[PDB]
């Protein structure tokens, strides 16, 4: 009964500072104090039922605010606290109690300072419907709704250019992956009365139309992927804790998410098993290959969600949904440091985001350098930097399979080329001799960060002793292969970080060496803005102007009164202008009139 | 100190005040709607007996505020 | 030559000789109409209007047909075999063709 | 009930003292509106007649209550414009509108095709007078006369049908009666027949041919912004479309299977130039040929699904587009010219109306279920039974529906304005209390969406 | 539209001719320029400036359609093929793709059981 | 102009040098070797030789013309919040604000509306003056500068008065 | 109760015997906020509860049963075809609620079960191919919207395949 209760309450929590949003209270400078005590209790209060999921327990509640009776169909706004929907919540409310409380320091003596609290607070609220969802009605407030709210978040700063085209971009792409979901929402409802969510498991249909022209187009639009990726460099543009949040728990998990709560229509089609992995190849080395040649702080962690994007693929392709989510949920522990921790040396040297001007060292910088070498190892495959207890799981399960070879062949250098990017951080801007970014530049620790960093701390250190142990698993992976299979996943690693000291250093020191003009570089941006950039909005704009406009819509799909109007005209002519005067003209018309009625009109 | 950008605001921030004046000149029926449940009792679950189809109220679940 | 056409000057109210006002002219019209009964329609149609739009008086049989089925499903449960649907509305039809 | 208080509207400014006027014609028409939603809204199963056939009841009809709330709001925008000239010209554009709302209730009301014809032609005529005065700009009579031989062109073949039915096939009177109507034998004599009653009702709903009637309209600002809100009441206007085909021809669906293929090029060609546009009330113009037109495809498939999102889309473009219009209004008072490009600024010139510019341009977009999600999804749905091919083309105009709100956004939400020095103040109490009037009732429709779509629902 | 090499600096001469070329450019971007300086450094104005450039851009759009069109030439054939046409190409896909659903309710049915809506 | 054509391209080759190189002591290395190579020509003055090698300096600069250039902070285009950070506040809308809210800190108010008195006398002097410039035409490039001493004032008051604070 | 099926009983009930620890986190947590608040929401609703006192009876459902089927009055006169069209649409609305409950008893099947999802229950996953086939066929579904003229037109169009269909074999 407590179960029921208790989970209302961390929805509740998140919308009283909506309802006080509205006047109702005066509130100066404490507002965003506000945001960070109402989420703190909010922790506390999701904890408990977690630990009661660990224990015995499991509810499903409906608010009984069911607004749709039409044709055998009930919608109410429901509420899944089950698995893969009862464990993310705690995860993704600490990630947001550590940015919130980064959110005081970052972004402080702004105008607009308490309006982008009230966005994030939105941007969280959808995302734990999403999380939640157990209509597929209630499951689009949610997909919609974190995808609609970035637009205020990563269009941000009020920019004349430039700033406005990542916001266009980041819905535009969205809504390509939309025409899947639409497309899953009209075939769920014709071949199944029911619509929700609960159907699936009992009277299951084989049928190919469903889940690849829907939930993994949808995975395509939502959360990175080959299809369309620009929008993934560009949300860079936008302040830092919004970046943060895009790629750690919020909107990097949305396309995953759904593909993990229908886990029965994976396993029983076995064309939408290879297409998942056979799209899911190609996301692993192509983004991973962007994030070497382009030399950005915020950049490279852009293009680094992607190649782990691509791990997140492969465990629905391998018909796991017990170790898809357990990846993510540590996911969300590493870039919640990552991405801030590097965003503190962006606003301690100026106003700098590249990595080449950037010279903060580990002697310079006692406390944001820590963070830094723990953060980028954690990708990596390391058997205690639980990194091995999300990782390499994967990998181990991913070889006693029947499914394609080249997939499989793909991933291994990808779990290799991890250690390039990382270290890329570390050796490139990090470690030797300091760039100098500016004369005179001041960077000290202020009492909002040591609260924020050393909190994080726990959450990425002890990720896998308390999530991997307390859930219940399904089917052991680990059994084959001690050499080829378990090892490789640990040596790829080892022989990966090798591979990039040796080849960094060769460049970084040689003193005179010459770089080469002449390369075969398909790697600086991975020629998308030359073709859905540059091509896609012309193509559909020339149609629109060359085309349409100028014939159709203005000229003629128009002629067909201005036709009744100038042939019209002509026939009013031959009427007023004719037989200028004269009784002589007129009397000579009405002889043939009595001729026409005789004998060209059969009349007596 | 400085000057600083100016913009109107005077205009602004007063319609925003007209605005809820009016919400709140109205809001004291919103306050008795949450009393009309409380005080007075709403509807209970009973079949009908042969005596009287419609009085006052013909079929009316939930809320005194419907009949 | 325009003769006359020349005529066309910009007007404003802003704040010069209005203090703050929405009304054209005059301080008295303007409290009077665009604050009070401009404020009025916002108390009696929004405010007192949210009681109606479609809670409280039934609207087409929304809530009495979930009194009705529950009691029909309950009867023809426990003395028919088929539920609610088998043939609607057709008892001996004269022929077909 | 309905009518005699609107009637007693064309006295009240005429009596009432020249400093008044527009203080009686605002306050007594919204106790009208309240006394509308008090009773129209009581319904059995199928719902059953008011009184004698002057005006009736409604069956499917929430969009009456629509008429009802831009009674006062076809008055609230107009304030900026018409206080420059004379005090008797006021007088007459107000009775105008009161005219308008006289002929408007009485179609949506009357369940008839006979006398609803005579009241559907007779809109068009206070119209034509609103737009040919008051405009700004030239080309009025390019417009006024593209008004009429757009609409009396299709629309005068309604006598020589609605008649013909008539004298073979009963009455067609009540249409409560009207279950005399035997399904059409499909012949090349009956191709005319189902032609003539579909003309007249695809002018008023925009396609992708004889489309050009409503861009001219919408450009050539007949009065500020305010008579715009009653040109989107036209659109609406020809709602007998779900009548003529449910009723009239319910066997005759392979005629309409070429007209479906029309206004589903209607959809992408139509979104196209709705981009590299200059005016900015033209990008609202051609977004309400595609949005008008998502309705049309609906009332095609004739499944009783589509009805339930179009008599939503009826509601949800009548108070979104003309929400669009009054931002467009507030612009076109203080620039003074109708251009997106030149008119660019917000936040940091309008700080509160750009809260407003967004809830208007995401209410296009499908947001978290207000009445749009309710419209346009339910019309996807639907087309899926129909064929499985629709989605390929109805998923890609999803795509362009962001593209009319957010450039419409975008090219307003730079912060230079180096050219302009006007727009002192930003919004009026009566200019912020426009905006949110039409989007509050659709905020007010997320709790119960009954009174949005109801053909058996 | 790009070519082999990225324009920007390419091909460039001092000469004669191109000398008077920027002198040219410069004498009426200095020009328009002025009666900008006029009317943006002085209080008196409060209002929005016209413009006749930009008006003209406007007009350009919104006018100038049936002064236009006059020569049709084979240019205005291939527009009508590229709107009027693909109006009539999807009359061979969503015709035969209900021929082929209209075939299956009357023989072997592939209509799904649990299946109620519309 | 010969003399700006080659400064144009020798200040872009500098900062263009910083993307290749990692470390600040590789990258004064190869500044020695840039000059080197261009004081070979400069010593000598041509029209035909000295503008074959200006056409020649686009070549090989442009076969490693993309490995991403750094503009360091708020550059003019780039990356990297070229108008972000800045939102503003135009000084048409401080003017426009109302009463009571113009009544508190009453310094600001006082001293720009001195200021905005003076703008207003000398705007009918200044108007005289720009036209006053030998031309004939309107304007010749840039704005000319002011020649009274009493009156001051350059042409434009509010160019460089009221512009932007971050 | 009575018209919903659902499972009998559930037999929850906790033993606890590995570790000592501090009890147990659930168990603990769960006496404490049961007297918390939970106690005070339960004396709180008993107190408005007994505050009504007098309360009114009232029909609730309506009779109207019948009153001649539309497959029994033929030819266009509104005296007779109205009570009949007025009953077809009683039922078609009903009906579109009658499904409704049916595949509710479906839903609540799957959140019981769970990890059974399709290997149990087997009574609703009939009960509901059963209904929907049925409303299918019956209540138009595939003969355009909602007509009680056209609906006869559509059971002519069932019993004449069922006549053609026995002849043959």
């Amino acid at each position: 009964n407590m179960f029921s209760s208790l989970s209302l309450v961390t929805l509740l929590l998140l919308t009283m500072p909506i309802m006080m949003m509205s006047f109702n209270t005066y509130k100066p400078s404490n507002y965003p104090l506000y945001v960070k005590t109402a989420i703190s209790y909010a922790f506390i209060t999701s904890m408990i039922p977690t630990m009661m999921f660990i224990h015995s327990g499991q509810e499903l509640i409906i608010s009984n605010w069911h607004w749709l009776t039409i044709q055998t169909l009930k919608l109410s706004l429901s509420f899944k606290m089950d698995y893969f929907s009862m464990m993310f919540i705690p995860v993704a409310l600490f990630v947001t109690w550590s940015i919130m409380e980064f959110s005081m320091w970052y972004m402080y003596s702004d105008p607009n300072i308490n309006k982008f609290f009230k966005y994030l607070l939105l941007f969280l609220i959808t995302m734990l419907i999403l999380v939640t969802a157990n209509n597929l009605f209630q499951l689009f407030i949610g997909w919609e709704g974190v995808g609609i709210m970035s637009f205020l978040l990563i269009g941000w700063w009020y920019g004349r250019a430039d700033a406005n085209t990542a916001a266009l971009q980041a819905i535009l792409y969205n809504r390509i992956g939309d025409i899947g979901f639409i497309l899953a929402m009209a075939w769920f409802l014709t071949n199944l009365n029911t619509w929700d969510l609960q159907q699936i498991f009992m009277l299951n249909p084989s049928d190919s139309n469903m889940p690849l022209i829907g939930l993994a187009l949808a995975a395509t639009g939502k959360s990175a992927q080959f299809g369309l990726h620009p929008w993934l460099p560009s949300a860079m543009e936008g302040p830092t804790p919004v970046s943060a949040l895009l790629h750690s728990s919020t909107m990097v998990v949305a396309g995953i998410f759904l593909l993990i709560r229908f886990y029965p229509l994976t396993e029983n089609n076995k064309y939408i098993q290879s297409i998942t992995l056979c799209l899911g190849a190609i996301t692993t080395l192509f983004t991973a290959m962007c994030a070497l040649t382009q030399n950005d702080i915020k950049k490279i962690i852009a293009f680094s969600t992607s190649s782990q994007l691509g791990l997140m693929m492969v465990t629905i392709g391998i018909n796991q949904p017990y170790l898809a989510f357990l990846h993510i949920c540590t996911h969300a522990f590493f870039k919640a440091m990552l991405f801030m921790c590097s965003g503190s040396i962006i606003h301690s040297l100026n106003d700098e985001q590249d990595i080449r001007k950037m010279g903060g060292l580990f002697k310079a910088m006692p406390f944001t350098t820590t963070a830094l070498i723990v953060g980028s190892l954690a990708l990596t495959g390391m058997p205690f930097l639980t990194g091995f207890y999300s990782k390499d799981l994967i990998i181990e399960a991913a070889n006693t399979s029947y499914t394609n070879a080249w997939a499989l062949l793909m991933t291994l250098i990808a779990t290799s080329f991890t250690a390039i990017y990382s270290t890329r951080i570390i050796f490139f801007a990090l470690l030797g001799q300091p760039r100098f970014p500016t004369l005179v530049n001041i960077n000290e620790n202020n009492p909002l960060l040591i609260n924020s960093i050393k909190r994080l701390l726990i959450g990425s250190l002890f990720a896998g002793y308390i999530i991997s142990n307390n859930i219940p698993p399904t089917t052991i992976p680990q059994m084959t292969m001690p050499y080829y299979l378990k090892t490789t996943a640990l040596i790829v690693t080892i022989l990966g970080f090798i591979l990039a000291l040796e080849i960094s250093n060769m460049t970084k020191n040689l003193k005179y060496h010459y770089p080469s003009n002449a390369f075969k570089f398909s790697t600086l941006l991975g020629y998308f803005p030359t073709i859905m950039h540059r091509l896609a909005p012309y193509m559909n704009l020339s149609m629109s102007q060359k085309s349409a406009s100028s014939l159709l819509d203005l000229i003629w799909l128009e002629a067909i009164l201005p036709k009744t109007i100038s042939l019209a005209q002509m026939k009013a002519s031959t009427l007023v202008t004719n037989q200028k005067g004269l009784i002589k003209l007129y009397f000579l018309s009405f002889l043939i009139t009595i001729l026409i009625s005789m004998i060209l009109f059969n009349f007596h | 100190r400085l000057f600083i950008i100016k913009p109107s605001g005077f205009y602004d921030k007063r319609f925003l005040k007209l605005l809820r004046f009016y919400i709140l000149l109205t809001g004291i029926p919103v306050a008795i709607g949450i009393t009309l449940i409380n005080v007075x009792x709403x509807x209970x679950x009973x079949x009908x007996x042969x005596x009287x189809x419609x009085x006052x109220x013909x079929x009316x679940x939930x809320x005194x505020x419907x009949x | 030559r325009w003769q006359e056409d020349p005529e066309p000057e910009d007007e404003n109210l802003y704040e010069k000789n209005p203090d703050s006002h929405g009304y054209d002219k005059d301080p008295a019209v303007d409290i009077w109409n665009m604050r009070v009964v401009f404020f009025f329609g916002f108390s009696i149609v929004l405010v007192l209007g949210s009681t109606f739009v479609a809670y409280l008086p039934d609207y087409r049989m929304q809530e009495w047909a979930r009194r009705e089925a529950e009691r029909l499903v309950k009867y023809r449960e426990a003395h028919g075999l088929p539920i609610m649907e088998s043939n609607c509305f057709d008892p001996s039809k004269i022929q077909l063709p | 009930k309905y009518i005699i208080p609107t009637i007693m509207l064309m006295p009240l400014t005429w009596l009432s003292k020249n400093n008044m006027i527009w203080v009686n014609s605002t306050a007594h028409s919204l106790l009208i509106s309240f006394t509308s939603l008090l009773l129209m809204n009581q319904f059995g199963d199928n719902s059953l007649n008011f009184s004698l056939l002057f005006f009736s009841d409604s069956l499917s009809t929430p969009l009456l209550i629509l008429t009802m709330w831009l009674l006062p709001l076809m008055l609230m925008a107009s304030q900026h414009h018409l206080s420059k000239e004379n005090l008797t010209r006021k007088k007459l554009f107000i009775t105008m509108l009161i005219s308008l709302q006289l002929f408007l209730i009485m179609t949506f009301t009357a369940m008839e095709l006979i006398l609803f014809y005579i009241l559907f032609e007779a809109t068009l005529v206070p119209t034509l007078i609103i737009i040919t005065r008051w405009g700004n700009q030239t080309e009025r009579l390019n417009a006024g006369l593209y008004f009429l031989f757009y609409t009396l062109a299709g629309s005068l073949p309604l006598l020589v049908a609605l008649i013909y039915i008539q004298n073979t096939v009963g009455s067609l009177n009540f249409l409560m009666l009207q279950y005399w109507v035997q399904p059409v034998h499909n012949s090349w004599s009956n191709v005319f027949m189902w032609l003539a009653c579909m003309m007249a009702f695809m002018v008023k709903m925009p396609l992708y041919g004889l489309h050009l009637w409503l861009p001219k309209a919408h450009v050539e600002a007949p009065i500020a912004g305010s008579m715009v809100l009653a040109a989107v009441l036209l659109k609406l206007g020809g709602y007998g479309m779900l009548r003529i085909t449910l009723i009239l021809n319910p066997m005759t669906d392979f005629m309409a299977y070429p007209f479906i293929m029309l206004s589903l090029w209607g959809m992408i060609m139509t979104s196209s130039i709705c981009l590299r546009q200059t005016d900015l009330k033209s990008l609202i113009a051609y977004s309400s040929v595609s949005h008008m037109a998502l309705v049309i495809v609906a009332i095609l498939i004739q499944t009783p699904w589509s009805y339930m999102g179009a008599t939503a889309l009826m509601i949800a473009h009548g108070l979104t587009s003309s929400m669009l219009f009054c931002l467009a209004n507030s612009n076109y008072e203080r620039i003074h010219s109708r251009t997106m490009i030149l008119a660019r600024g917000l936040q940091t010139l309008l700080p509160l109306m750009a809260t407003w510019w967004l809830l208007a341009s995401l209410t296009n977009l499908a947001l978290p279920p207000t009445i749009n999600l309710i419209g346009e999804l339910f019309v996807v749905m639907s087309t899926f039974s129909w064929s499985n091919i629709t989605i390929i083309l109805m998923g890609v105009n999803m795509v362009i529906t962001a593209l009319y709100s957010l450039y419409m956004l975008i090219m307003t939400q730079r912060g230079k304005y180096t050219y302009h020095i006007n727009n002192i103040s930003p919004s009026f109490t009566r200019e912020n209390a426009l905006m949110s009037l039409h989007i509050l009732p659709l905020l007010l429709l997320t709790l119960n969406p009954k009174i949005i779509l109801g053909p058996l629902y | 539209x790009x070519x082999x090499x990225x324009x920007x600096x390419x091909x460039x001469x001092x000469x004669x001719x191109x000398x008077x070329x920027q002198a040219e450019r410069l004498a009426i971007r200095s020009r328009l320029k002025r009666e900008y300086q006029l009317q943006y450094y002085d209080p008196s104005r409060r209002g929005v400036i016209e413009d006749p450039a930009l008006v003209r851009w406007t007009y350009a759009r919104s006018a100038n359609i049936y002064p236009n069109f006059r020569p049709n030439t084979k240019t205005s054939l291939l527009g009508a093929l590229f709107g009027i046409g693909p109006l009539v190409f999807w009359y061979y896909v969503f015709k035969t793709d209900r021929d082929r659903k209209e075939k299956l309710i009357q023989e072997g049915k592939l209509d799904r059981t649990f299946n109620i809506s519309y | 102009t010969h003399q700006q054509k080659v400064l144009r391209l020798y200040k872009r080759a500098l900062r263009h040098l910083e993307s290749w190189c990692i470390h600040r002591d590789k990258y004064r290395y190869f500044a020695c070797l840039l000059r080197a190579r261009f004081d070979e020509h400069k010593n000598e003055k041509d029209m035909v030789k000295a503008t074959q090698l200006l056409r020649e300096a686009e070549e090989e600069f442009w076969h490693g013309q993309h490995p991403q250039p750094y503009i360091f902070p708020e550059s003019p285009g780039g990356t990297s919040y070229e108008r972000y950070e800045c939102y503003k506040v135009p000084e048409w809308c401080l003017d426009d604000w109302h009463p009571s809210e113009k009544a508190m800190y009453p310094d600001y108010f006082a001293k720009r509306e001195q200021w905005k008195k003076l703008r207003r006398e000398s705007w009918e002097r200044e108007v005289x003056x720009x036209x006053x410039x030998x031309x004939x035409x309107x304007x010749x490039x840039x704005x000319x500068x002011x020649x009274x001493x009493x009156x001051x004032x350059x042409x434009x008051x509010x160019x460089x008065x009221x512009x932007x604070x971050x | 109760x009575x018209x919903x099926x659902x499972x009998x009983x559930x037999x929850x009930x906790x033993x606890x015997x590995x570790x000592x620890x501090x009890x147990x986190x659930x168990x603990x947590x769960x006496x404490x906020x049961x007297x918390x608040x939970x106690x005070x929401x339960x004396x709180x609703x008993x107190x408005x509860x007994x505050x009504x006192x007098x309360x009114x009876x009232x029909x609730x459902x309506x009779x109207x049963x019948x009153x001649x089927x539309x497959x029994x009055c033929q030819e266009k006169d509104v005296l007779c075809m109205f009570e009949a069209e007025m009953q077809w649409r009683r039922d078609y609305k009903v009906d579109q609620e009658i499904v409704n409950i049916i595949q509710e008893r479906l839903k609540a099947c799957q959140q019981r079960e769970g990890e059974s999802h399709r290997q149990n229950c087997a009574k609703e996953l009939e009960q509901f191919t059963q209904v929907v086939k049925a409303y299918q066929d019956r209540y138009x579904x595939x003969x355009x919207x909602x007509x009680x003229x056209x609906x006869x037109x559509x059971x002519x169009x069932x019993x004449x395949x069922x006549x053609x269909x026995x002849x043959x074999x």
